[PDB]
């Protein structure tokens, strides 16, 4: 999930793509 | 940024820079 990706790990911008709607 | 880590309202701006007025959602935070 995002905040395991983006917040306890470092996460790449490019990896927020995945999110849009 | 070698040392980049976003968490709450850092990851929400950082969502709506990225997906502009598309919008965006996360169905579980992990």
């Amino acid at each position: 999930g995002i905040v395991e990706q983006c917040c306890t790990s470092i996460c790449s911008l490019y990896q927020l793509e995945n999110y849009c709607n | 940024f070698v040392n980049q880590h976003l968490c709450g309202s850092d990851l929400v701006e950082a969502l709506y820079l990225v997906c502009g007025e598309r919008g965006f959602f996360y169905t579980k935070p992990t």
